RNA sequence: ACUUACCAACCCGAUGCAAACUGCGAAUACCGGAGAAUGUUAUCACGGGAGACACACGGCGGGUGCUAACGUCCGUC
RNA sequence: CCUCCUAAAGAGUAACGGAGGAGCACGAAGGUUGGCUAAUCCUGGUCGGACAUCAGGAGGUUAGUGCAAUGGCAUAAGCCAGCUUGACUGCGAGCGUGACGGCGCGAGCAGGUGCGAAAGCAGGUCAUAGUGAUCCGGUGGUUCUGAAUGGAAGGGCCAUC
RNA sequence: UGCCUGGCGGCCGUAGCGCGGUGGUCCCACCUGACCCCAUGCCGAACUCAGAAGUGAAACGCCGUAGCGCCGAUGGUAGUGUGGGGUCUCCCCAUGCGAGAGUAGGGAACUGCCAGGCA
């Protein structure tokens, strides 16, 4: 699971989504996966995403993770009241922008990234699409 | 101030006509041999310093300082500013008469001596050495040790290469590798 | 370093009468020669200088550096002050000790009449 | 772990701007260390309280090899 | 505490005394400070440092 | 004295993220000066008498909560 | 009570919001004068290794600063030595910050000193926590008062517990 | 007035570093000597004295070089005041101001007083 393995604090403010992308264009292999859509992206569903396509992409290639989660979501749990200060951390999310290139594929035919992306964007919470790499 | 006069009337002509320099002045010259002495075992007991002190200035000729440690740390037991060793360093006549009784007394006395080491170098052109059994000093006593000590005879030369340094003590002839 | 070391050493003597807005008088010392400058608080500009590289002093030398030389020279620049008429001015010692030529050239200046 | 305590927040900040004509002896900028420098007519204070020395107008400069911000005081 | 309250009493004729603390424990030595006297309006020698 | 299908710090190139990172950097807001227009002094000082100190929701900037609450706590309107 | 963030590029700004820390230490760890420049790494090498101490080179404050954290510090506020007590007294223009009680900075002047040859600097410490209002008494000083007068008791003033 | 050098500045990397070349009549630097004035928390290295035998090496000054640091547009993007709107966790439209990074490119500083040497 993608969590940081050390932090200067524990917890951190819940904060805002807003704003660009900065992960336009692929820079690490040829075949890339752009977010559409808005929102977090879990440790969970990052795991997941990953272990969806490695299943169809058999042992070539290279895979790279273009993100990583660094924030942290607390929770309260169950028949508690409010305050009591905050909550402890339960899982890690990353803020994702519209135009974040979060998978990457190099190695592999084009019709074969059309499928694993495919598998992959159900298990993403976000509309994502395909893109291919543009030189300069 | 044997060789020092040794060094302007043989050694300037000898460096001079080797690698061909265009000034004088850009041969290698000797400034300064640290006598230092790291005694360390000091943290237990103080009654060695003070021995370590009187035998690093019987073979030096004037008084040392007791150095002070480095920086503080804990896995290596030593204290900031702690007494721990002494050095002198000798600039002048007193580095060319220790010089000549260097060589020709107390390392061919060396027992099992084959030679020094001719890659034991910085880098840059200064050379330093140790020599073993200080009973080859003719200074200390039989009578008088407490234990076997320390000494780091570092030559500090001007030159700015490591083959200017080799060649400078070829004119003082030490002795061979 | 040689020289950067007596800068940084000067340094904070330096500022301090930028501080004040007083005129100093710094020195350059040499083992040939040896310098002093009266200098304005601007910084930019001096008013009263005098050396031993100048024939007119150098003559009356026996060696052009010494004890005697800056009590020559500190006389010399002493004189070509009264002159001017700058009438305490303040005295920089310039990254060096205040024990030889330093001195030598700062008690021949008190001697004249100048008030530092 | 048994967090929730601050403290009273001390008036830090600039007191006294750029072009204000102050008076000899107020107080132009409360800081901890030096932020600004002490220059021309400016007084440093002993917890690094800069103030006027004379009266004038408030001047911010960068000077220095080191790229430092100062404040001096020009004559009204 | 284990700091100590002590007065250092002037060694002149008036009796104007100051006030500081010192640590016994491990400094039982006697203090000696000149400190400005207001009534001769000079420095004077300063004792008894408990 | 060398090397092997071994593990690997530092360094270098490429690429992200951070309320408690800033080698960078706004919008406005704020502080001061000058100027015209406008406004029943709208401003400050001082005096007589208070009431109020349970606020609500909406937009926006947030903390908290599940980017739940006609939820809670602030800033601003 | 202190430090940072929340705090939305002035100040101010909450919550059982997020991370810590203080109820001191110090006569030098203060003042002043004179000096001094680390962290890490390479190479060399009687005891000697992972470190005892050095030499030169690379590196230029990432080191250090009695401690929590931030903001500072090379002119070093860092470090060392000599000489010392300004951790002075009576004052204080002007200013910051408070509803208030109060707290904090502050040149300069008067008196007498310390260091330096001198210009100058010094009314504590790199700054920000190290604190208890008042009533009531205890100690020292001061004819200020002295319930008829002269004292005294008590009180006040100042220093202090 | 030119060239070269020193001192104190203005300025604070378009002023730095690295590389290559060069300067000794003067200047500066190293160097010579040191019982002494003094100095070293050891040490004539530094500090400082007395001298000029030697020298442009180290350092410094200048010239040349775009490896690096740095300076840096135009346009575009992100953001935002005011107003309006939407699929309202967010974004768009009207108007005002305009980044950061990156690119083209700039760049081996400039300048003031005074003194010395050469012509
Ligand atoms: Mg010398
Ligand atoms: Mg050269
Ligand atoms: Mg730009």
């Amino acid at each position: 699971m993608l969590q940081p393995k050390r932090t200067k604090f524990r917890k951190m403010h819940k904060g805002r989504n807003r704003g660009l992308a900065q992960g336009t264009d692929v820079s690490f292999g040829s075949f890339g996966l752009k977010a559409v859509g808005r929102g977090r992206l879990t440790a969970r569903q990052i795991e997941a995403a990953r272990r969806a396509m490695t299943r169809a992409v058999k042992r070539q290639g290279k895979i790279w993770i273009r993100v990583f989660p660094d924030k942290p979501i607390t929770e309260k749990p169950l028949a508690v009241r409010m305050g009591k200060g905050k909550g402890n951390v339960e899982y890690w999310v990353a803020l994702i922008q519209p135009g974040k290139v979060l998978y990457e594929m190099d190695g592999v035919p084009e019709e074969l990234a059309r499928e694993a992306f495919k598998l992959a964007a159900a298990k993403l919470p976000i509309k994502t699409t395909f893109v291919t790499k543009t030189v300069m | 101030a044997k060789l020092h006069d040794y060094y302007k009337d043989e050694v300037v002509k000898k460096l001079m006509t080797e690698f061909n320099y265009n000034s004088v002045m850009q041969v290698p010259r000797v400034e300064k041999i640290t006598l230092n002495m790291g005694v360390g075992e000091a943290i237990a007991d103080k009654k060695l310093l003070d021995n370590a002190a009187a035998d690093l200035a019987a073979i030096s000729g004037q008084k040392p300082l007791i150095t002070k440690a480095r920086k503080s740390v804990a896995g290596f037991k030593i204290r900031q500013g702690y007494p721990i060793g002494c050095k002198v360093t000798l600039r002048g006549e007193r580095m060319w008469e220790f010089f000549e009784r260097l060589i020709t007394i107390a390392v061919p006395r060396i027992r099992d001596f084959r030679g020094l080491s001719a890659k034991s170098f910085d880098g840059r052109g200064n050379y330093s050495m140790g020599v073993r059994e200080q009973i080859i000093f003719p200074e200390i006593d039989y009578d008088k040790v407490d234990r076997v000590r320390g000494l780091d005879i570092t030559i500090t030369t001007t030159a700015k290469s490591d083959e200017e340094g080799r060649a400078l003590l070829a004119a003082f002839d030490f002795p061979f590798r | 370093d040689k020289k950067s070391a007596r800068i940084r050493r000067a340094t904070r003597a330096r500022r301090k009468l930028q501080e004040l807005g007083a005129t100093r008088l710094v020195v350059h010392r040499t083992p040939r020669h040896i310098y002093a400058q009266v200098i304005a608080p601007n910084g930019s500009e001096v008013l009263v200088a005098a050396s031993t590289v100048e024939k007119a002093i150098a003559e009356q030398l026996k060696y052009t550096g010494n004890k005697d030389a800056a009590a020559a020279v500190g006389k010399a620049v002493a004189e070509r002050a009264l002159e001017k008429g700058i009438k305490d001015v303040s005295f920089d010692r310039s990254g060096f000790q205040y024990h030889g030529r330093v001195q030598a050239l700062a008690d021949a200046a008190r001697e004249a009449g100048l008030q530092f | 772990t048994r967090n929730g305590r601050d403290s009273e927040a001390k008036r830090l900040g600039v007191k006294r701007f750029g072009g204000e004509s102050v008076l000899a002896g107020s107080i132009i900028v409360r800081q901890r260390g030096t932020k600004f420098h002490a220059g021309a007519n400016v007084g440093c204070g002993r917890d690094h309280t800069l103030f006027a020395k004379a009266d004038g107008k408030v001047k911010f400069e960068v000077k220095g090899p080191k790229n430092r911000k100062f404040i001096s005081i020009e004559a009204e | 505490g284990i700091r100590e309250k002590i007065k250092l009493v002037s060694s002149a004729g008036t009796g104007h005394f100051y006030t500081t603390t010192k640590n016994k424990r491990t400094k039982p030595e006697k203090l000696e400070l000149k400190k400005f006297d207001p009534v001769v309006r000079q420095h004077v020698i300063y004792k008894e440092a408990k």
